[PDB]
């Protein structure tokens, strides 16, 4: 769907310039997941991942 | 002429549930313009930008 594709584009531009050994992948993707799934917290987005 | 039977009672119609559809669109992102080199060194062009 174009909406899930918009999610893909936003996370693609967002987590571009990432290294694995710098920081956790989950904490990096957690804000875009919290926004696109409209979740209030960030620990909830941690939880669901 | 009064009928012995009592008349049947009608059942009212079912109301419609008005429903809206909310969809989103996907506009394509813009690419970069061409690299044009300048005279200036790094800090002056950095402060300018």
């Amino acid at each position: 769907t174009p909406e899930i594709q918009n999610l893909l584009d936003t996370v693609y531009n967002g987590l571009q310039n990432f290294d694995k050994n710098k920081t956790k992948l989950l904490a990096a993707i957690a804000p875009y997941i919290a926004a696109t799934l409209q979740l209030p917290s960030e620990n909830v987005a941690h939880s669901i991942l | 002429g009064q009928p012995l039977h009592l008349p049947i009672y009608a059942t009212p119609a079912d109301p419609k549930a008005l429903l809206s559809a909310a969809v989103a669109t996907s506009q394509g992102g813009g690419k970069l313009p061409e690299s044009f080199i300048s005279l200036w060194r790094f800090p002056h062009m950095l402060e300018n930008a």
